[PDB]
């Protein structure tokens, strides 16, 4: 079984006016279909940085990141066709409704938006009957979960979840990471899930812990 | 343009406000353009009104024909058939109660005048009503016109030559008033010239005939200057404005980019949206122009055609699309991660 | 000992196009100096709504909210002079540095910004030497904690913290809610702290739990 | 304005772009204004150039004095001491090679002319060089001027009356050319009038004397029209623009409001910021105007004073402050909780 994502020996360095900051340091990661690898670490250890190159949101200062079965494609088309993002904050488009937050992804992927899949994904994340809400009529955790629902609308093979339960009561957190695990296995996804709720490791195949930009 | 179009329902006030500034600009253009096409007709409306296809002049030095320095001999008038001889002079007109300088055009008796002016060339003098008022004369009175006594045959409307209203008189009277044997200053051709000109003759299209008016040239500079700074400063101000507008979309565009939106996709969205708001604003500004303009032709000169309103409108709509393009190209140029640094 | 904040019998109802949503339902809350009352509940139960009227961020549809020793003042001056907000999301002003995020509050309160108090509050929340960072060079948890630090810059008597550890590893969460408790007691503050980390009740004097807009 | 000012260092590109559009607007005004103050002098520059304080006219009907219908009898010329008599006529000028109409002003011999024109009234005719070229004549030649032969005493610069350059001739020559016993058309007073006028006389300030020129009035309409639509459309377009600009600050303003920022505070911040960007843009647009304008006076008429550049600039700066005020008042009007609904 070949890996879905190879982060081969990869680093991120930022200019600090004069000096530098090594956000991520020689990351080596390989994730195979059906795997859900939790990511853990103290605030500001490289967790989001690792997801951002894993997501082709930026090229790594060094090393390479390769999604397989998408070799021979540009970064953007890769994201569009093969990756799902649960952004660290909800990043909802402020003029759409809850339902539209998801449909717009069908749209930009070039297919007629499926009003009914949207409604179902909205229900799984615990938001049935809220698909008409404007962003400003949603709570923080409600938003997180539209954000989550949006990630699940496509047919990706890599799923990147950046602390997707941060705003959820324990009950719902369990449901979410349960859902993540399920669609990971049902669909043989490679899933990277950042979290601080170390309890949730229970649902993860393996896990990478991070300090000072490195894996341990 | 899934997102672009729903931005508009989500915030119809914000977009009205932006269509306003685009419309207000189209207004300012459609207005000033026609106010300056106005001053321009203050030299040209009278020969315009006479609608000649070609107009044969006369120079001997092979030089640029000039309305001040050309004349048609009574025999010249036959080497061109289907032609009418027009006399153009500027002379003093004098009533008992006042005086002024004024343009005098001569046509052969019975020549029907432009409906812009109305009537027929009678014997004697046909005065713009505004000129008759100024002089305090009526049909039947006597005026001195170039030192000759002439009878006011009647009044008419006002077309213009070199910044004065034209007094319409018959060839013989124009000959008297301008002190010349010539039957006119130029010949008016309604069809096309089925003959060729001598070494000392020269046909002009009605566009060129303006070149022969001495006041036209020494001004055409000052009007094109306005017509130019208007379009320059404007197009720049538009391109700039649509740029700072579309730039309020960086965040939503950056999110869309991260999710995988192709740059064509995002350009289409941003253009399709601006398209709608621009189209609304030019349509609205070109409408209030025409109307508010047609509603002001007197007490103010204001010429405005259809390449003169639909002309700019298609120009702002085209330029506003550009300014949006500058903004989207700017966001989509960079790695989505950095753009989400704008997001806060 | 008189209460610092009386939320006397207070409700919030929002238009739902046609219908309504009763975000908060007849809330009764009274908090006394030195008290740290945790607030708990599932996602979308009224936790933030209760803080927003507690914060004079909106008038309640019904009932009254009264900060004592600030009676005879308008809403805004009340917030400016007597309340500290740790917003549910960081709400950092995007052209300021970490240090400036705090100094600007001295400024709008009308006093010469104290560059050194800022630096110290930044260190307590675990961000020493990061006071020059632009928002985009801070991690999610780093931002949360500038947000937290900013709340502590004033001389408030009511402190409203809306899930202030959502983005923090367990280690730092403990430190934060520890800090919250400390400055609450040191200064005889009334503190309302929304959280889902039920472990942290340990540091709270009492706590209100919420479901369907009501307290239980 | 802690935040307002650091927004500027944080994003100096964005603010350049906004100062551009404000400057580009100040440009368009400073330009068109002086291009139209240009056309205006095409009737007035010559008597302007002669700088009279008061100018005594002559009517018998107690009516509005008119340059076309007034004349000063040789005895009238003594009931006003410290006065000079000016003759204003429009007549045909004719050389061997060309002709034209042109304004002829008469002053007594030896009268020093405006430095705008240069020289002294000699006997005979002093021709604008551009007119001499057109006619193909030099000092010493002969022209017909109003049917009288007159000698070109020399050439001079060009001031203007009713849309033509003025030919400067001595009283006797002007009397010959205009066919009159009168010594002039009006009297020029350099000090103030230490005497009163008869039933048929009337003094005007130099501002009023323009009212007596027939071409001035029938145009002053068309120029004020431009001067007006320019300032209207402009001030609206500015007020609108600064509003959509300051509106990009809603979020940061809403955060500040929630923390406790008073509306004065937020207004001060928003005004202080716009103040700076506006001031930069008008300064820059009024600079490139003057320069680019002074650099274009010929081949194009362009009059521009200091109430004509610092005049608009203070007007956009004032109006742009308003448009920012409209935006801040809009955000600070509402309960901070709702504004943070804009935040997303
Ligand atoms: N654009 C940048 N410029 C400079 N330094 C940066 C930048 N982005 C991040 N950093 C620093 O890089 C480190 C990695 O940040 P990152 O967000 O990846 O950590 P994290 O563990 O994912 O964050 P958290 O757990 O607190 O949400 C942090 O220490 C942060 O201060
Ligand atoms: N402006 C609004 N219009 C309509 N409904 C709203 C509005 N704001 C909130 N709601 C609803 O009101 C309820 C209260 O939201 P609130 O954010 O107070 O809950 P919460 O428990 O604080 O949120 P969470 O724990 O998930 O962050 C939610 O059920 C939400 O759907
Ligand atoms: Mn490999
Ligand atoms: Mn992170
Ligand atoms: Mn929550
Ligand atoms: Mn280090
Ligand atoms: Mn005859
Ligand atoms: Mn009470
Ligand atoms: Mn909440
Ligand atoms: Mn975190
Ligand atoms: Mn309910
Ligand atoms: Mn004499």
């Amino acid at each position: 079984a070949a890996p879905v994502l190879s982060i081969t020996n990869a680093s991120v360095v930022y200019p600090d006016g004069i000096s530098t900051v090594t956000a991520l340091d020689s990351a080596n990661v390989e994730i195979f279909p059906g795997e859900l690898v939790a990511i853990v670490g103290e605030s500001g250890s490289g967790k989001s940085t690792l997801l951002s190159i894993a997501g082709f949101l930026q090229e790594p200062t060094s090393g390479t990141v390769t999604l397989h079965g998408a070799e021979g494609l540009d970064a953007t088309s890769t994201r569009r066709e093969h990756i799902g993002f649960v952004f660290q904050q909800p990043n909802l488009l402020g003029s759409l409704t809850a339902r539209e937050q998801l449909l717009i992804t069908d749209h930009l992927r070039g297919i007629k938006p499926r009003k009914d899949r949207a409604d179902e994904l909205l229900a799984r994340v615990g938001l049935k009957g809220l698909g008409g809400r404007r962003v400003a009529q949603l709570s923080g955790g409600q938003r997180q979960r539209v954000n989550i629902a949006r990630a699940l609308m496509g047919n990706p093979q890599l799923l990147l979840a950046d602390e997707p339960t941060s705003a959820l009561d324990a009950r719902l957190s369990k449901e979410i990471v349960e859902l993540l695990r399920d669609v990971t296995k049902e669909f043989a996804l490679a899933t990277l899930m950042v979290t601080h709720d170390r309890s949730q490791l229970a649902y993860a195949d393996r896990f990478v812990e991070m300090a000072d930009g490195k894996a341990l | 343009m899934f997102l672009g179009i729903r931005d508009i329902r989500a915030a119809a006030g914000r977009f009205a406000l932006i269509a306003s500034v685009v419309g207000l600009i189209t207004l300012l253009i459609v207005m000033l353009t026609g106010l300056t096409q106005g001053l321009g007709k203050q030299n040209t409306s009278a020969i315009e009104a006479l609608a000649p296809h070609s107009v044969v002049f006369t120079t001997a030095g092979g030089s640029s024909p000039e309305f001040t320095s050309s004349e048609i001999s009574e025999q010249q008038a036959e080497r061109w058939k289907d032609s009418t001889p027009l006399g153009v002079s500027q002379t003093r007109i004098e009533s008992d109660q006042n005086a002024n300088t004024t343009a005098v055009m001569g046509l052969p008796e019975g020549t029907p005048l432009p409906d812009s002016v109305g009537g027929f060339i009678e014997q004697g003098a046909l005065l713009p009503a505004e000129l008759a008022d100024f002089l305090h004369v009526r049909a039947g009175d006597h005026i001195t016109l170039g030192g000759a006594t002439v009878t006011v045959a009647g009044t008419v409307k006002t077309e213009n030559y070199s910044h004065t209203p034209v007094v319409w008189v018959d060839t013989a009277t124009w000959q008297l008033v301008s002190h010349t044997k010539a039957v006119g200053t130029v010949l008016l051709l309604n069809q096309e010239p089925t003959i060729q000109p001598q070494d000392n003759e020269v046909v002009t299209d009605l566009k060129g005939a303006f070149q022969a008016m001495p006041a036209y040239k020494s001004e055409r500079s000052s009007l094109l200057s306005m017509q130019a700074f208007l379009y320059i400063i404007s197009a720049l101000v538009t391109v700039a404005f649509l740029t700072v507008w579309t730039l309020q979309r960086t965040r939503d565009i950056a999110v869309l980019a991260a999710l995988g939106a192709s740059k064509r996709y995002l350009l289409i969205d941003a253009l399709g949206q601006a398209a709608i708001i621009l189209a609304a604003g030019v349509a609205l500004g070109a409408g209030i122009g025409a109307l508010l303009g047609w509603l002001i032709a007197g007490s103010v000169p204001f010429s405005l055609g259809w390449v003169s309103v639909l002309g700019p409108a298609l120009g702002i709509w085209l330029l506003g699309l550009i300014g949006a393009t500058i903004a989207v190209r700017n966001v989509t140029k960079v790695d989505p991660q950095i753009a989400l640094g704008a997001t806060a």
